[PDB]
């Protein structure tokens, strides 16, 4: 009877007595706690508030514990009392209402044009105490809260103090007329009556069960309650006993420790990490789930995980019984919990019980409607999560396979599925469930399986591929030369190759036992299923290596046709994890993820099953190096030795002499630092040491399935300078020793970390203890890897969360626009593909020679390579301004984009019958307009083709979206590449493109602003520093520590001087007046002015013009000026006197001809008024701190400037775009971008600063937009996410026309209205709190808003509503 | 350079804002000396719809600033001529923006004039031809046509959009008034460009 | 008192607990300093 | 002096507008959350009754209703809320599965 | 959870027969295998060294010292290798087991000294099922195996399985299986309701004849969540969503 | 290893006795001191399989 329901919105109130009396289902009048066994009738603990036990049922509602929810009791209190929550707005009413009337005492018509949550405190805010009533002539009293407690609060008048109890208080209240409570800020139902309680609720029981501390609380209250009359009144001044004084106080206290104390409270449940909302609503702890250590099994697929037997039997899978599956759950149901696989319950529902399958009937049958509880069996899905949950790939549902030893309890898995996790095999552990429900089987296997995460969402690239050795294994298979000659085998072990692989094995027919096969031949055998094509060159090339090694030249050039491996090996760079571009990522691109990855397995099992044959081992004599090639390492550390010691001796007869600006300390450990670095020579002797063709260690190394080159220096030669913080070890061994083996001052370069041993020589005590100083930071750092981006993890969630794609492709927050179209592209970061646009670089005459088509003679061909241009020209205009108000970021002709139409023609030229096609007008001509045709209509990839089809109007942003892949579609299907394509295969080749175009669109209802917050959260890991927390928190430019600007040169011809910028580099810094004085004196004169006085003489004499003026009283501010400084900058005295009397019009200099002293006048102190402790020694050094502030030469902020050397492009006069390195700027330390406009040295329009805020002021919004994704991304690294996730963040913080944090301030700015999302981030009470006296109505959308009120988010597969096609039913179905 | 810069630039924005001049343009030293002697100076613009707009350039010392006295009654005795105004700029020194009092002052003339726009704004808005930086995006004002077809489109409340202040830079330089809206051309490193709408709120004062 | 429970897993781990000592500002004391030769273990922690 | 329940009034009814077909903006291809909510609903309806007018026979209600999906049989419909006035509509665009793209679940 | 004395911890993965062993020409066969991808990055040399010196140790009859700084000559202890019969490598000519085929590489194979580390994975295992312990006041299943209880969907889990759009998933686990229930609304106030089917009581106490109540989905810790909100004079009322019709 | 010395006389809450342990074939000075609790395994350094992949092992089962 009670139909289905969801909630739309909740609204947050203040409770005042009569809704505690009518929700109320009882009143507490007795304090017995229990009568017998039952609970005592009236006392609070009744059965009318619900039971917490299992013997009887609940009074109210009848049912039992699980089902009854509680129901609220009231306890009529003898004495009002206030309101613990809303003290404070108690406090801020008794301060604008007169207490005896009740109408306002300020005005009404003053407060009335500001917003209503904030009038209603400003008036609160100005001083009222000593005001006086207009319509009874009150003297308001003062209102002055007690400092003994957090409730009582006094009238004071005059002096006269009162004790205002909470029925004086109710009383005052009372006599507030509604329209003052309306027009002065507050609503209807926030009526300040509501504040003080006669009756108070007493919560059901279903939130103090344990009959807690809770209860005594309650119960104590209930009885102190009793002693108080029954009918006590209270006036005002009046007196009362001290006994029924305790008393009020008593219960008040009670009261209000019974909500707040120490936030036994029922507020304290609420705010921590473990409190109510971030662990039981926030979180879960779920049944029907297992957990074990995890283990490498090589024999699983990648989407495949192994069960232990023991677990299947545990956790179960809900069958419903039908006629469709009734014979195939027999077997389950005849087997029981004694064979497997078997079964552990049935759900009659004729009789609506689940019963035991042992404890079972021998009249039972399984009836249509039935529900089977059976046991988990191989090909059942299962989610798989390892902890912490950093990422979307760290859930994925993987396909089981029951491991039927019962010896084995771990959680088995492939080594290539631990890219998803992050996981290894040194003892980790992860959680598996089997869903059972089939909604959640159905959305397991469609959704949530791990080749949906074979694509990382943060960066667009493959995550899975070939570890440690498949890598090894896979480079050793398709080695052409192995140390027993040709790498070849027999038919015999080729097909052995296979017989593991678990595809269909190939075709050896044509082979006789002793025909040898290629390692290359057999990959090409397992390739040719998913023929892709491939060409870079492998891991195993390095130019490193190329002087001391011979490579053999069909093993350097890898490359693959049709499937078919023609040349070179396979290493990390094609079959690696995480290998962009490689065989797998090329295989997904064309054929789809789940082909992709079980392609991985086929030949992880080749690899495999290759070294199983062929051996892979490590020794203790593959690190050591020969007596021959030990000599010459020593002669290349004596050569390092040789040369710091020269800087030494430099150092002992003072010759080393710093440059502008570092101290002769940072200039010498620079020189030593640099000097105490390895030549590129040292792998000179290790790779004559060693053989590359046997040596496992080298070929681990150079086939990049494990170690660096670092790794193997340090093993073999040596380990060298430790560097901690890019700096050597500073002496903090008492003052200029490093440990207590070395002297003070010592000069050796052992003294600081030059660790001249090998591992495999052996250290010493100093170079143990150096290493392990350096170990120890990295182990330190690792532990704030956790700690640091946690707490930004959760603070980007719960900014961005409420971010979702709309229907329209736009990302929302539940109507308010985040962005028009997500990623301005509309498309899913797991679908792009980086391309290059090859016209972006051609010169016009390039571009004309390859892509003007001059075959035939029409129009259509010259507008055709006319929109060519374009394109280009736009591009290039796009991003050469993108590089302007960019640091670093420079011009690039490769893009990621949707559809790589250049593979897409390709990989249709070669499947064709035709060759060279003859030549044909109208095939040209038809060709040429279906292309044109196509992208004309390629906007409506983001409508549908309903609209297409009746050619409505595009909108202008949906037109902007399809400009990229416009122009490549141009490019690759350009006349000149599309000739020998038909006319037939063009519109297969349309037909592609806009397929895979359309299935790389953004899903309606994804939640993108968690993806992006998961995306950038993760680069964060290897980086969350100061500059981090500047940018989240909207920091203003004074609160920033890192702060620069870019200043290009007023002249493309002057930019290439470098002594020119030093020119200007030079000028603009702030050179202020502290820095020149060496010596200054704030004051028959004081001693050593003889020369003052003899200054007084001959500077009169110089100009009669000026003298000691008519204002002048009774100060002498000299100062001296070092002149060492003034030559340093080229200062002039005339520049320094000049600047003086220009700002500061109150003094007189008497420059002399270095000294200097200031004078001033009368004049400069009476026009303090606003200050009246106004001396003379305050205001005399105030003068002379605004004095000595004052700019002698530069750009205020400006406190550093360098000249630095830029990369740009430029289009030349051939219409080239070249890349000009000879361009110098200047980076300045500090930012002030006005300060640099008012400049002509300085190019006006290109003035870059990493400050935000300073872009934001002088800019604009959307120019702090592009300034928050540039400074985001520089924080980002190398590895930093897509470019989509940062625009998530950048079109966040800016939607509101002002740059708002990521704190609890931005999100009250951007959600003020969603509480429960507030609430949920960092502290409930107060937020609660203010959205009670707010009346605050709160929409539930987004994910926390549902999440606390039970509820789940209309989020993914719940953001389209499902209904039932009833004329497809009643004309194909029947009753 | 503040004062060299606002020379050539309010012109350039005068320009920008297809308004022209009912004055004759005085040497630069012409100007400053009646900045610094008559403490601001007054440029007099026409725009399409025949309307008068007036630019007070102060300085960064004048009785004007400091006093609010003096500042209501030059806009007290420049609201009450006989001209068809349509707005006024004030352009002052940014600490200017943080005394309450002159601030008071506006407000209260905006009180007592409804159908007149006065707003205050510092110096760097006008010392650099704001359209022409390479940070700021391509801004324009669309009509309310257009706007309303978009939202009916795109089933969409003025109110749903992101919004930009009235003093935004570009938006100043446009004429934007609150409740208009301002299309916007950007760049963008995933789809090459890409066009955003904004809904116009009011000023930052 | 700081006191811990002797969890003997072996007879080193008993031995070691008897040799345990137990204590920005949260990263620079968990350092390896340059007083620690001789008086406290170089390499052991956690 | 009342309560709140006494000021509070129930959100009004609603009437459901539906979009005319030539009108609709929204893809005419299932996105992979859609096709699996369909198919989760259809399975779980399909564990409910059994009647399906699938010609071929399975023995689990995922199988049949992926196949329902794909050969275009199933009998649900998509309702993609597009607005709420608050004159008290609700504009909808009401989507037929069986005439539609159908994303690539593998 | 074995490892050596230079900190190489690793799980037992698997185990192999006799027969199934690699074998080397003498019959020496290994107790470990152990990936040769554990050393480049770790450099831990002490255990190779280890293993080349133990492994003359062992022919020669002698147990030796390898305390740390004391002086070593790896290049002296291969060759004590060589005059130990063996090859300067410690590497020998080895057989695959399962197929009886020999390596073409010599296999590094010797003595080297391991532990067991006292994390079993009998202990560690745990698994539930659909019932058990419930914990009174928020009806979620206790914390743990310690307590027959379940295991933990953090909030991080629900971040996760929200980006994947799996919210059919995020019913079973944190209401089918946590703590859901169902929840009484009356439409005209906002307030909670009474509802019982058997033994029939359809009532609000706040209406009583206009009681309109409805079914909404929630889970017990946010009801007590509410209720904890009401204690406390916080007055919550839900709006439920509007009834639908089409016209006419 | 050999936790105690006195381990039946001793009702203890997850200690365990390990059976056989071995002085190592390269002893260093503080196995003058601590019983040593390990064994001289037979290791192998080589691919068998794929099974010993990422910090796993391959264990004999006799
Ligand atoms: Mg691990
Ligand atoms: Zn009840
Ligand atoms: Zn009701």
């Amino acid at each position: 009877e009670a139909g289905y329901a969801e909630i739309a919105a909740v609204q947050f109130n203040i409770a005042g007595d009569n809704d505690h009396k009518r929700q109320g289902v009882m009143e507490v009048t007795i304090s017995n706690l229990f009568e017998g066994t039952l609970p005592a009738e009236g006392g609070i603990y009744d059965a009318r508030m619900g039971t917490t036990d299992h013997h009887y049922k609940c009074i109210t509602c009848s049912h039992q514990r699980k089902q009854c929810m509680g129901h609220p009791g009231i306890l009529q209190m003898h004495a009002p009392v206030l309101q613990p929550l809303f003290i404070a707005e108690i406090r801020r009413w008794l301060r604008v209402i007169c207490l005896n009337c009740g109408a306002p005492i300020v005005d009404l018509k003053r407060y009335e044009h500001l917003i209503r949550p904030k009038r209603l405190i400003e008036a609160a805010s100005s001083q009222t105490e000593g005001k006086q009533c207009y319509v009874c002539k009150a003297v308001h009293p003062k209102i002055v809260k007690d400092s003994e407690d957090y409730f009582t609060f006094w009238a004071d008048q005059q002096g006269k103090i009162d004790k205002l109890y909470p029925q004086i208080i109710r009383e005052i209240f009372s006599r507030v007329t509604y329209d003052t409570v309306v027009k002065l800020g507050r609503s209807k139902n926030s009526h300040p009556e509501k504040l003080v309680l006669k009756a108070i609720q007493i919560p059901p029981i279903s939130i103090r069960p344990g009959i807690h501390d809770i209860n005594n609380v309650i119960q104590y209250l209930v009885r102190k309650n009793l002693l108080i009359p029954k009918d006590l009144q209270i006036v005002r001044g009046q007196k009362i006993p001290l006994n029924i004084d305790r008393n009020l106080q008593t219960i008040q206290q009670l009261y209000y420790n019974f909500l707040l104390d120490s936030v036994p409270s029922i507020m304290r449940r609420l705010p921590r990490k473990e409190g109510r909302i971030r662990k039981s609503l926030l979180g879960s702890q779920v049944w029907s789930i297992s957990r074990s250590t995890i283990c490498g099994n090589s024999d699983l697929h990648l989407d495949e995980v192994g069960y232990p037997i023991s677990f299947a039997r545990t956790l179960q899978v809900a069958e419903t019984v039908q006629h469709y599956n009734i014979n195939r759950l027999m077997p389950y149901f005849l087997n029981g919990k004694r064979q497997y696989p078997g079964c552990s319950r049935v759900y009659k529902q004729i009789t609506q019980s689940v019963h035991d399958i042992e404890g079972l009937k021998q009249d039972f049958r399984l009836e249509v409607g039935d529900i089977l509880y059976r046991d988990v069996v191989t090909g059942d899905v299962a989610f798989f999560n390892r902890q912490p949950s950093l990422e979307r790939s760290s859930i994925g549902v993987h396909r089981i396979v029951v491991l039927e030893n019962p010896k084995i309890s771990t959680f088995q898995m492939n080594v290539s599925a631990c890219a998803w996790y992050n996981a290894d095999f040194d003892g980790d552990q992860m959680n598996l469930w089997v869903p059972w429900s089939v909604m959640s089987r159905v959305e397991a296997e469609l959704l949530c399986s791990v080749r949906n995460w074979f694509i990382s969402t943060k960066s667009s690239g493959p995550v899975n591929g070939q570890v440690q050795d498949s890598t090894v294994g896979s480079f050793l298979l398709t080695r052409t030369n192995t140390p027993m000659g040709k790498n070849v085998m027999n038919k015999l072990h080729a097909m052995g190759l296979f017989q593991t692989t678990q595809t269909d094995p190939p075709c050896f027919a044509n082979y006789s036992p002793t025909d040898l096969l290629d390692g290359k031949s057999v990959v090409s055998m397992l390739l040719r299923q998913t023929p892709i094509n491939y060409q870079r060159a492998p891991t195993w090339y390095s130019e490193v290596y190329a002087p001391y090694m011979h490579y053999n030249k069909q093993d350097i050039s890898t490359q693959i046709r049709n499937g078919e491996l023609i040349e070179g090996v396979l290493d990390k760079k094609a079959v690696g994890a995480g290998s962009s571009g490689g065989i797998y990522h090329l295989i997904s691109r064309r054929y789809g993820p789940q082909q992709a990855l079980k392609m991985i397995f086929a030949t992880q099992q080749l690899a495999l099953n290759y070294v199983r044959n062929a051996g892979f081992t490590v020794s203790t004599a593959d690190m050591l190096l020969t007596p021959e090639a030990h000599q010459e390492v020593q002669e290349i550390i004596n050569e390092l030795l040789l040369e710091s010691e020269e800087i030494n001796n430099r150092l002992l007869h003072g010759d080393i002499m710093p440059p502008i600006g570092l101290t002769t300390h940072d200039f010498y450990e620079k020189l030593q630092l640099n000097a105490l670095k390895f030549p590129d020579r040292i792998l000179k002797p290790i790779m004559n040491s060693i053989n590359p063709e046997t040596n496992g260690l080298f070929q681990m190394v150079a086939t990049g399935a494990k170690g660096s080159n670092p790794n193997m220096i340090h093993i073999m030669a040596g380990i060298g300078q430790i560097e901690i913080n890019t700096q050597r070890i500073q002496p903090q061994f008492s003052f200029g020793r490093t440990l207590v083996y070395y002297p003070r001052f010592a000069l050796e370069a052992q003294a600081y970390g030059f660790i001249c041993n090998s591992y495999i020589a052996g250290l010493t005590s100093p170079e143990f203890i150096f290493g392990e100083m350096n170990g120890r930071f990295d182990l330190i750092n690792k532990a704030l890897s956790t700690s640091s981006t946690g707490y930004a993890n959760r603070k980007a969630i719960f900014g961005l969360q409420s971010c979702i794609v709309d229907y329209y492709r736009r990302v929302s927050i539940d109507t308010r626009l985040v962005q028009q179209l997500y990623g301005e592209d509309g498309l899913d970061a797991r679908q792009l593909e980086t391309v290059r646009f090859e016209t972006i670089m051609l010169s016009d005459q390039e571009l004309e020679d390859k892509f003007k088509y001059t075959g035939i003679q029409s129009p259509l061909f010259e507008e055709e390579f006319s929109r060519l241009k374009k394109d280009r020209d736009k591009y290039r205009q796009i991003f050469l301004n993108v590089e302007n108000f960019n640091f670093s970021q420079l011009l690039t002709d490769v893009r990621q984009v949707p559809v790589n139409v250049a593979s897409i023609v390709k990989n249709i030229l070669l499947s064709s019958t035709s060759g060279v096609l003859p030549f044909d007008e109208k095939s040209i001509l038809q060709k040429y307009a279906m292309v044109k045709t196509f992208c004309k209509n390629l906007p409506y990839v983001f409508i549908n083709n309903i609209q297409e089809r009746l050619q409505t109007p595009i909108p202008v942003y949906l037109k902007r979206a399809a400009s990229l892949m416009r122009m490549l579609i141009r490019i690759e299907l350009a006349t000149v590449k599309t000739l020998n394509i038909t006319c037939e295969q063009m519109s297969a080749i349309l037909d592609l493109i806009r397929l895979q175009y359309t299935q790389s669109l953004i899903n309606y209802g994804e939640a993108v602003g968690i993806l992006a917050a998961q995306s950038v959260s993760e680069p964060l890991t290897q980086y969350g520093i100061v500059r981090p927390q500047e940018i989240f928190s909207a920091k203003p430019v004074e609160a920033e520590q890192s702060s620069e600007m870019l200043l290009r040169l007023k002249n493309p011809e002057v930019e290439t001087n470098k002594t020119y910028a030093q020119e200007i580099a030079n000028s603009i810094e702030l050179i202020t007046f502290e820095r020149l004085i060496l010596q200054w004196h704030l004051l028959v004169m004081y001693p050593d002015f003889a020369s003052d006085v003899e200054w007084m003489t001959d500077f009169l004499e110089n100009h009669p013009l000026l003298q000691p003026p008519e204002d002048i009283a009774n100060w002498c501010i000299r100062l001296e000026l070092n002149k060492t400084t003034m030559i340093l900058k080229s200062i002039s005295l005339e520049s320094i006197i000049n600047s003086l009397r220009a700002k500061h019009p109150n003094t007189y200099i008497m420059h002399s001809v270095i000294i200097i002293r200031i004078y001033l006048r009368e004049s400069a102190f009476r026009r303090s008024t606003n200050t009246r402790m106004a001396t003379d020694e305050k205001i005399a050094v105030n003068v002379v701190d605004k004095l000595l502030n004052s700019t002698i030469r530069g750009i205020p902020g400006i406190k550093n400037a360098n000249v630095v050397k830029l990369m740009r492009h430029r289009v030349d006069a051939q219409g080239k775009l070249v890349r000009l390195d000879n361009i110098y700027a200047i980076k300045t330390n500090g930012t002030n971008i006005f300060g640099a406009m008012l400049d002509d040295n300085i190019d006006p329009y290109t003035i870059v600063s990493s400050s935000i805020g300073d872009t934001m002021e002088l800019y604009g919004i959307e120019a702090a937009r592009q300034k928050i994704i540039s400074e985001i991304r520089t924080v980002m690294g190398d590895k930093g996410p897509n470019h989509r996730h940062l625009l998530m963040y950048a079109d966040l913080m800016t939607r509101t026309g002002q740059v708002t944090s990521l704190e609890k301030a931005g999100l009250n700015a951007r959600e003020p209205s969603n509480v429960l999302l507030r609430m949920a981030l960092s502290s409930p009470v107060q937020v609660l709190t203010d959205a009670a006296v707010d009346s605050a109505v709160n929409p539930i959308y987004g994910i926390a808003a549902p999440t606390l009120m039970g509820s789940v988010p209309r989020i993914g597969t719940m953001y389209s509503d499902i209904i039932m096609d009833e004329k497809y039913i009643t004309e194909n179905y029947k009753s | 350079m503040a004062m060299q810069k606002l020379f050539t630039y309010i012109y350039e924005f005068i320009e920008y804002r297809k308004m022209v001049l009912l004055e004759e343009k005085v040497p630069y030293d012409k100007f400053v000396q009646m900045v610094l002697n008559t403490g601001f100076f007054r440029i007099n613009a026409e725009t399409l719809n025949h309307g008068i707009v007036s630019v007070f350039i102060f300085g960064a010392n004048g009785k004007y600033v400091h006093h609010g006295g003096d500042m209501r009654t030059l806009l007290t005795n420049t609201l009450n001529e006989k001209k068809h105004y349509e707005e006024l700029i004030l352009i002052v020194d940014k600490p200017v923006l943080s005394k309450k009092n002159i601030l008071d002052i506006i407000v209260e003339q905006r009180a007592a004039n409804p159908t007149i726009v006065i707003n205050i704004y510092p110096y760097h808005l006008f010392c650099i031809n704001i359209p022409k930086v390479s940070a700021i995006p391509k801004h324009k004002l669309i009509t309310q046509e257009e706007a309303q077809e978009f939202l009916g489109r795109e089933y969409l409340q003025p109110q749903d959009l992101m919004q930009i202040s009235a003093s935004d830079p570009p938006v100043v330089w446009l004429g934007g008034r609150p409740g208009d809206f301002v299309q916007i051309e950007r760049p963008s490193e995933t789809a090459m460009h890409a066009v955003v709408i904004r809904f116009i709120t009011k000023s930052k004062i | 008192v700081s006191t811990q429970s002797l969890e003997r897993k072996n007879l080193l781990n008993t031995i070691s607990a008897l040799r345990t000592v137990n204590t920005e500002r949260a990263d620079m004391m968990r350092r390896v300093h340059a007083s620690y030769p001789g008086y406290i273990c170089v390499a052991q922690s956690a | 002096s009342p309560s709140i329940c006494e000021g509070f009034v129930q959100a009004s009814s609603q009437t459901l507008v539906i979009i005319p077909d030539n009108e609709r903006i929204t893809s005419n291809v299932l996105t992979t959350f859609e096709a699996t909510r369909l198919v989760a609903v259809r399975a779980q309806q399909l564990a409910i009754n059994g009647s399906t007018m699938l010609k071929k026979k399975y023995s689990s209600p995922i199988d049949i209703a992926k196949q329902e999906l794909f050969n275009r049989k199933i009998p649900l419909l998509v309702m993609r809320c597009i607005k709420v006035t608050p004159e008290g509509q609700k504009i909808v665009e009401i989507w037929n599965p069986r005439e539609m793209g159908i994303p690539l679940l593998d | 959870k074995m490892s050596s004395r230079s900190g190489n911890k690793g799980i037992a993965a698997l185990a192999l027969p006799t027969s199934d062993m690699p074998f080397t020409e003498d019959g020496l066969q290994p107790d470990l295998i152990v990936n040769p991808h554990s050393h480049p990055s770790r450099m831990t040399n002490g255990q190779m060294i280890e293993t080349t010196v133990g492994l003359a140790n062992a022919l020669q009859g002698v147990v030796t010292d390898g305390t740390a700084f004391l002086p070593i000559n790896v290049q002296l202890l291969s060759e004590r290798l060589a005059q130990e019969g063996l090859r300067f490598n410690g590497c020998q000519k080895m057989f695959n087991g399962q197929t009886g085929e020999y390596f073409d590489a010599a296999i590094f194979i010797g003595p080297t000294y391991h532990q067991r580390l006292q994390k079993f994975v009998l202990d560690d295992r745990y698994a539930v099922a659909s019932y058990g312990p419930t914990d009174a006041l928020t009806g979620q299943p206790l914390d743990g195996k310690r307590s027959h209880g379940g295991l933990r969907l953090g909030e991080m889990e629900h971040w996760v399985l929200t980006a994947q759009g799996a919210m059919q998933t995020i019913i079973e686990k944190s209401h089918d299986d946590s703590d859901g229930c169902i929840s009484y609304i009356c439409r005209n106030c906002g307030e909670p309701a009474i509802y019982n089917a058997s033994h029939p009581i359809y009532k609000c106490m706040n209406c009583d004849v206009q009681a309109d109540i409805g079914m909404v989905d929630s889970r017990r810790s946010s009801i007590v969540f509410q209720h904890e909100m009401r204690a406390a004079n916080v007055n919550i009322t839900s709006v439920l969503s509007p009834r639908v019709f089409q016209p006419a | 290893g050999w936790y105690c010395f006195s381990w039946p006389y001793r009702v203890d809450m997850n200690r365990f006795f390990q059976f056989y342990n071995e002085m190592p074939l390269v002893k260093t000075i503080a196995h003058n001191y601590v019983i040593p609790n390990g064994l001289n395994t037979i290791v192998a350094y080589m691919i068998y399989g794929g099974y010993n992949q990422e910090d796993s092992v391959i264990v004999s089962q006799s």
